[PDB]
């Protein structure tokens, strides 16, 4: 189950990264 | 052992329908093709058709497409033929023969049935009319059984004691009626017909 | 002499009449592992240099797809360079 | 045919890099489009 | 076999379309139209890799009449995706999550 | 003449022989006759179809020939070579299939992005 | 379209322990797909040879098959009492499978018939009919011509003892036709016996 | 190793679809930027 | 003592025999003499190189021995075993080289990003 | 089995330097 | 028919370069190695070199590596030697000899050639004829001509081969009229032998 | 290199004979030896190769043998077309080395001395000749005496090969001198010594 779990963790890491960069840029750059 | 056992001799009328069975034993029944073969006139063999017992598909001779319908009951490993609208040409000996299931070995028939004599006739049962035959003038005497139906009849001379030099001819049909002759050379001619329940003991005297 | 190399049951080894004197490569019957790890070696007894290329991690890349992926990676990193140019 | 399988793995990596680059540039673009 | 005019036979990724005829020249047809004319001493047509999975009519003709045409039908997939539970679950996960993230970003350009 | 219809779903491959209509079709694979009473119940036969379930690559791939009843396997006007890789719930992604799913994904993405844009537009 | 399979001989004259051959003629070329079967006089048909040369399981080696194309043959040596039967050939390419007329074996020296004529009995005259009977017993060979001078004919199978044939020829009329004539005669050729009313 | 090929090709069209979604979001944002410039 | 140099490049295998300097070298495959046959042009023995084009693995592999001009095929005792794949437009690398090229892509992308931002800042 | 793990490690590197920036900016 | 043919006598001055041809026919010319082989003084045979016609590579005797250059013209299927800086020692009979392409058959020379007799030493000196008078033996001496041959017939018989002295050939004939024809110097002399 | 030699440079063998030709190499050449037949007209052909094999077109009367360093060629039923020279060539080491080759009743030389003519004395030279025809074998010494003194300079010897008719040799021995040197002496003699010698002299005066 290694490659399918790898693509699943790729999507999860993508989601965590985009959420953290949205929070970082939005709260530390105002609007 | 591998054998095919059929029904007995069967009797129908013109325009009727007849059913013949064939029990297969000694081998895997559904792994081999059945073949109905008709022997008419006493001489000519005619392959009528073939049954796949597994798939139920039957391949017919183009002459006998409407003259036969072939079924199989797989539970008892039995094949069946139904002749529909029998005529005088359908009084024949009918055979079931086992060929191979596939095209490599379906063209030759390995084992055969014993064959059933199936008769078609307009008339009905007739009691015999046996009469003796003496010379007009080793002396030959005769016994004629003319005007009876159906086959067979056994002719014995002097309650079976006189059996040397006895020629009992096979019967022949005219006007849908059988006649048969018997010859002895030397007296009581004894004729038994279980179909009409007739037992005739005709003493032979010179004319 | 001509030293035979035995390749049976996906196993490659050497079977010589005497002790095999290895000189260079992958180190009467001397084993060499399987045949899919590509053994290369020079041996001499009483000289054969075996060189196997049964590839196990080879890629069959057509030039059509690998050029399209590269040229769309170039336009991706040109767009990302077009990004931070618009940022400042 | 492990060669086609490994080529498919390599172009999966290439498409994943392309996806990462376009996700990053599109996040930057939407940050600018809400950043005047 | 050789009987019944079945002279076209099929033996790496590529495969050999072997024909049993005279070893001088083979006129090989696909779907009843002239495609190949192979000379000495080659006799095995390489249709491509089995990953390319060639399909259809292929026949050979030598000095005698043309052989019986043989169908080739390869189903070495190399593009086949499987519908297991985890695979379609990951596909729906990616579809729903990507649509949700694009919807959130599009919502954030309300202005 | 009329080509063989091979339909593969999952691990079940059905071979259809539209030539010789009506007559009983017998099947030969690797010059061994199959489609009757055998130990393998997977290799089944129909009015036209030959069905092979739990299809395996290294023994069941080969030379399939359909021939009518009475006619020889060599007397067929046809032959077929089949080598298939099968798996559970596997479909080939053809060009029409991938074009349809990518165009319906583009259409649903455009429609859903328009809807979630206009939801925020009414919330503006 | 069907293969009109024919045999050149429909009745073969042979002897005990002899070697004879039976020739079957195919109408079209049939790729050695002939079969030879043996039908005994009781009615049992059994396969002897298939694929023009292959012996079945249990057939004796005295049967052998040969031939090619449109002409095939059965060679049988050391004929026994069991082997006296009718031998059939069948093609195997295209449906329907077609048999031929068959070739019966006949087993001696030429002999004269024992001819016996019989007037109608008084019992049949009281019944109404009148049948004149002629027994041509123990004649060889089976070919005979019977002429009635003023018709049902029944032959006999070849006997295992005398190796000959017998024929019964009966002519049946009404009483008025029988009383219309006084002299009756039947004649066999291949000996004249007659009576008077 | 066939199963890894199946997941690899399924991920190939999955990531091509995700690329198409990012491309069309880039297209809408490019139209928005072009409307902003005009 | 000098080993052969085998270079497999797509549907082409190159065999070089560097032990004999400058002598005319002829090649042998499984005790069958090949190279410069004037027919079957996919195999050629130009200079020191056997260039086998469309290298059929089942029939073009096995033993390979070079010998100089004037030396017999049977008194040269330095043989090469060749066995290789012939995958078209296909080469061999492990996880290291693809990791190297993706790391190179990361490095040039980040360097270009920082350089473009710094250039636009100044 | 290895290359996808390198891509996930690269995304993890980006995520962990982003989280380090978030931690340094949240105090 | 497989045949190798060569050029003529090819009278070459010392210190010059000579071209000896060999046309090959009846077989694939590029498929067989063409050696060239030297016969010195009519008795001693020496192997001089070989050329591969397919690839153009030439392998030489180290004695003759600076005295021969082998070329190949595959269009005309002809193998050539060019002999360089040749002296009077290199007056010899040179054969083109077919051997196998590969090492299993390149040590025996199966199809040879007729031979190029490169006689090198002098211009076309006119001959001088002398009678020789005492069965009875008479003679005719042809001295001081160059090069061979002279067709010496008696009355329009032992013809001794010519020997070189100071780059002049001397021939003798034994047996009355002596007729000498020298096609190189275009000389035709008829002398009647008389006793002294 | 490897010296390749033949022990019998010339041998005598009758028509229809089986005779052997011996060849010796300096080192063992692993039976890599080929015999070649050169007819006296100039043409040469491959007789045998690998010390035992038979080339196409070569009849079975030629049979090779030998090993190590010692090799031989045996020829049976020698015909008129078999009269030729035979050559052993090593095929072991480069360069291939050949050998000198072998060439394949007791008569007397008809020694006739010949003075120069008046044409040559006007030409300035003087060639005194001696013809030695129809004699066997080839071993002969021609001694020239000027006025009873032995001379060695100016000797020119021309031998003719064996003919198919008489199977004998013809020798021409010539002395070339100046006219003033020829007039200085009076008696010129040539002597044929083989093993008995036949002498012939003339006087200039």
């Amino acid at each position: 189950l290694d490659p399918k779990l790898c693509y699943l963790l790729d999507g999860i890491l993508f989601i965590y990264g985009v959420i953290l960069t949205a929070l970082f840029l939005r709260v530390k750059f105002s609007r | 052992e591998v054998q095919l056992q059929q029904s007995g001799p069967e009797l129908v009328k013109p325009g009727a329908s007849m059913k013949i069975s064939c029990k297969a034993s000694g081998y895997s029944f559904t792994g081999y093709t059945m073949n109905w073969v008709k022997q008419s006139h006493g001489k000519n063999l005619e392959w009528m058709g073939l049954i796949n017992p597994y798939k139920g598909v039957s391949t017919y001779n183009q002459k006998f497409k409407d003259k036969a319908t072939l079924t199989v009951d797989k539970s008892s490993s039995t094949a069946y033929m139904e002749l529909l609208s029998l005529t005088s040409e359908d009084s024949a000996v009918y055979y079931c023969a086992r060929s191979g299931y596939y095209g490599d070995s379906d063209w030759y028939f390995d084992v055969w049935g014993q064959g059933t004599t199936l008769t078609v006739f307009s008339a009905k049962t007739t009691p015999p009319s046996v009469y003796p035959l003496a010379p007009g003038s080793m002396v030959t005497l005769g016994c004629l059984v003319k005007g009876y139906f159906p086959e067979p009849v056994t002719v014995t001379w002097n309650s079976g004691s006189l059996s040397s030099g006895v020629h009992t001819f096979p019967a022949v049909l005219k006007s849908d009626l059988y006649t048969l002759s018997s010859s002895v050379t030397v007296v009581t001619c004894n004729v038994a017909h279980p179909a009409s329940s007739t037992t005739v003991d005709k003493k032979i005297v010179p004319r | 002499f001509k030293i035979p190399i035995e390749e049976l049951e996906d196993r490659v080894f050497v079977n010589c009449n005497t002790s095999i004197t290895w000189v260079e490569g992958t180190v009467t019957r001397l084993d060499l592992g399987k045949r899919i790890l590509d053994p290369r070696g020079i041996y001499r007894c009483n000289t054969v240099q075996v060189h196997y290329r049964m590839c196990q991690s080879c890629v069959e890349l057509d030039p059509a797809t690998v050029a399209g992926i590269i040229v769309t990676d170039v336009i991706a990193t040109l767009l990302l360079a077009l990004g931070v140019f618009c940022f400042a | 045919h492990t060669e086609k399988v490994n080529m498919m793995s390599l172009t999966v990596l290439g498409l994943r890099m392309l996806f990462a680059k376009t996700v990053a540039v599109n996040f930057l673009l939407t940050a600018k489009l809400f950043f005047l | 076999s050789i009987k019944g005019n079945h002279l076209v036979k099929v033996y790496d990724g590529s495969v050999l379309l072997t024909c049993d005829a005279e070893a001088k020249n083979i006129t090989w047809f696909k779907d009843g139209k002239m495609i190949g004319f192979l000379t000495e001493d080659k006799k095995k047509w390489n249709l491509g890799s089995n990953a390319k999975d060639p399909r259809g009519m292929y026949q050979c003709k030598g000095s005698q009449n043309k052989s019986k045409p043989l169908q080739v039908y390869y189903r070495m997939c190399q593009n086949c995706i499987e519908l297991n539970a985890a695979t379609i679950s990951g596909f729906l996960f990616a579809e729903i999550v990507s649509i949700f993230v694009l919807a959130v970003g599009v919502y954030f350009i309300a202005g | 003449q009329t080509p063989y219809k091979v339909s593969i779903s999952g691990t079940t491959v059905i071979l259809t022989c539209p030539q010789y209509p009506g007559s009983e079709i017998l099947w030969q694979h690797n010059d061994k006759n199959i489609g009757g009473d055998e130990d393998d119940k997977n290799i089944g036969s129909d009015e036209d179809h030959l069905s092979l379930k739990e299809f395996s690559e290294l023994e069941q791939s080969g030379y399939y020939v359909c021939y009518p009843r009475g006619s020889k396997p060599e007397d067929a006007n046809f032959y077929l070579y089949l080598r298939a890789r099968v798996c559970e719930n596997c479909m080939e992604m053809d060009v029409m299939s991938v074009a349809t799913i990518v165009i319906v994904d583009i259409c649903i993405t455009g429609g859903l992005l328009l809807l979630v844009y206009y939801w925020s537009k009414n919330r503006k | 379209m069907d293969i009109q399979m024919t045999q050149t001989t429909s009745s073969l004259s042979a002897s005990l322990g002899d070697r004879v051959t039976i020739s079957c003629r195919a109408s079209q070329d049939i790729r050695n797909y002939l079969n030879w079967y043996q039908q005994k006089p009781d009615g049992t048909v059994k396969l002897l040879i298939y694929y023009t040369s292959r012996l079945h399981s249990g057939v004796p080696s005295k049967f052998s098959g040969s031939g090619s194309g449109t002409d095939y043959s059965l060679t049988i040596s050391n004929l026994e009492q069991e082997d006296i039967a009718t031998y059939f050939c069948q093609q195997g390419n295209t449906l329907p499978w077609t048999f031929a007329g068959g070739t019966k074996l006949e087993i001696r020296a030429d002999a004269a018939p024992t001819v016996s004529i019989f007037p109608p009995a008084s019992e049949q005259l009281t019944s109404g009919g009148a049948s004149v009977v002629c027994f041509l017993n123990n004649f060889y060979p089976k070919s005979i011509n019977s002429k009635w001078k003023i018709v049902l004919n029944s032959w006999t199978d070849q006997d295992s003892k005398d190796s000959t044939y017998s024929m019964s020829s009966t002519l049946t009329l009404t009483k008025n036709e029988y009383e219309r004539h006084n002299s009756y005669t039947c004649e066999a050729t291949h000996i004249v016996k007659s009576f008077n009313r | 190793t066939l199963l890894l090929q199946l997941t690899n090709t399924s991920a190939y069209y999955m990531y091509l679809l995700l690329l198409l979604k990012s491309v069309v979001y880039f297209a809408i944002i490019t139209c928005c930027l072009l409307r902003r410039t005009a």
